[PDB]
């Protein structure tokens, strides 16, 4: 008899942007009250519905989709905006109705050293549609001669890792984003 | 070797303000976090919050929000809990666990400061 | 929050048997539940964790399955010299939670 907002919100491992983790949240009583008056996120910014007069609009359908990107790129989630996380790993379409919540998490996801975990796809011979996950690994090939199976000459393995330090800027640092798509 | 030292058997009265040690040695001290779990007698283990072992931010659990904190004094490997205005309902032992910011599994490995008050 | 409820209570078993405890989440914690066991008097000592995979150096005679909100660790030969309150943990959401416990007793 209420919405799930803590398996998605308070949760150990946001997902990887590549491998964005969606859940359908339905049949039950939202309250986006705790999320907007929750000061722990720093880019609400809700495109289409109002942030302010959001709890009594009853949406039919609610998609909490979660990752994790670089610091700088929160603005690569926002519905037009173009670039490595829109193009090459997920897009917020045109017209997106609903929020884009995100804080910028250093102690949880950054490592002395590196958390490699955090991944991003960068060169891709497709740039993704609204709302896609291309998991895949391919060899991305660019030159000419096809490598096929081997990383080398002008040969470049797609999924290639943000490896996150807490010392990094507050751009280069790791951002938990919940984009919360509503009908 | 890769164990965690703890402060011996505290003991004071209901109402002082009292600092557990855990104290590293053997891994990269930065590399994990330092969950801080207690056990109450007759119950179970309860987590009780990290402290990321390059700040110092002490992000408590939703329950244990208040009159606990955790004093990293790093470059020392030392990662202290510090209970404060101690009840008579924390009879109870509090272990450090070493358990990272990636795993959060902890091997809970802390000898067990077994914190008595009357 | 999540209330990990993990059963029987206390369940007896006797030498060089194969006993099952079970441990049921609340809500998911889809595939990560840590096991653990807890001699009286000791500091817990990790024996599954992930609910599949095993810790190295462990006594292998116990290994965990499960997922969902459904998991457990069965004792493939018990010896009697265990006796440990073994507890359930869950690592997706905040809190990490515990389970009180099912203490293993001989006849
Ligand atoms: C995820 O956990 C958050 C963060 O804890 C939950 O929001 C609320 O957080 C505050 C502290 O940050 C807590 O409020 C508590 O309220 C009770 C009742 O007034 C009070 O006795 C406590 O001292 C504390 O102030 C509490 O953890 C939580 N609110 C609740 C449930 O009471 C949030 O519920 C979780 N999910 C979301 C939406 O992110």
């Amino acid at each position: 008899n209420l919405c799930p907002f803590g398996e998605v919100f308070n949760a150990t491992r946001f997902a990887s942007v590549y491998a964005w983790n969606r859940k359908r949240i339905s049949n039950c009583v939202a309250d986006y009250s705790v999320l907007y008056n929750s000061a722990s996120f720093s880019t609400f910014k809700c495109y289409g519905v109002s942030p302010t007069k959001l709890n009594d609009l009853c949406f039919t359908n609610v998609y909490a989709d979660s990752f994790v990107i670089r610091g700088d790129e929160v603005r690569q989630i926002a519905p037009g905006q173009t670039g490595n996380i829109a193009d090459y790993n997920y897009k917020l379409p045109d017209d997106f109705t609903g929020c884009v919540i995100a804080w910028n998490s250093n102690n949880l996801d950054s490592k002395v050293g590196g958390n490699y975990n955090y991944l991003y796809r960068l060169f891709r011979k497709s740039n993704l549609k609204p709302f896609e996950r291309d998991i895949s690994t391919e060899i991305y090939q660019a030159g000419s001669t096809p490598c096929n199976g081997v990383k080398g000459f002008n040969c470049y393995f797609p999924l290639q890792s943000y490896g996150f330090q807490p010392t990094y800027g507050v751009g280069y640092q790791p951002y938990r984003v919940v984009v919360l798509s509503f009908e | 070797q890769v164990q965690l030292v703890q402060s011996g058997s505290e003991l004071k009265k209901p109402g002082a303000s009292v600092k557990v040690s855990c104290k590293a040695s053997g891994y990269t001290f930065t590399d994990y976090g330092m969950n801080w779990v207690r056990q109450a007698p007759g119950q179970g283990l309860e987590w009780m919050g990290w402290i990321n072992t390059y700040s110092g931010e002490p992000t408590y659990a939703d329950d244990f929000r208040g009159r606990f904190v955790f004093s990293l004094d790093t470059s020392v490997s030392t990662a202290y809990l510090q209970i404060c205005s101690l009840k008579a309902e924390d009879t109870a032992v509090y272990y450090c666990a070493r358990g990272g910011n990636w795993d959060w599994y902890f091997d809970v490995w802390g000898q067990g400061t077994l914190v008595t008050v009357s | 929050d999540i209330q990990m409820t993990q059963s029987p209570s206390s369940l007896s078993a006797s030498v060089g048997d194969r006993v099952t405890i079970t441990c049921r989440a609340s809500q998911s914690v889809s595939n990560f539940l840590h096991w653990y066991q807890q001699k009286p008097g000791k500091a817990p000592k990790l024996l599954i964790y992930y609910a599949s995979q095993s810790i190295s150096g462990v006594p292998s005679r116990f290994s965990g399955s499960g997922s969902g909100t459904d998991f457990t660790l069965t004792i493939s030969s018990l010896q009697p010299e265990d006796f440990a309150t073994y507890y359930c943990q869950q690592s997706n959401t905040w809190p990490l939670t515990f389970g009180q416990g099912t203490k293993l007793e001989i006849k």
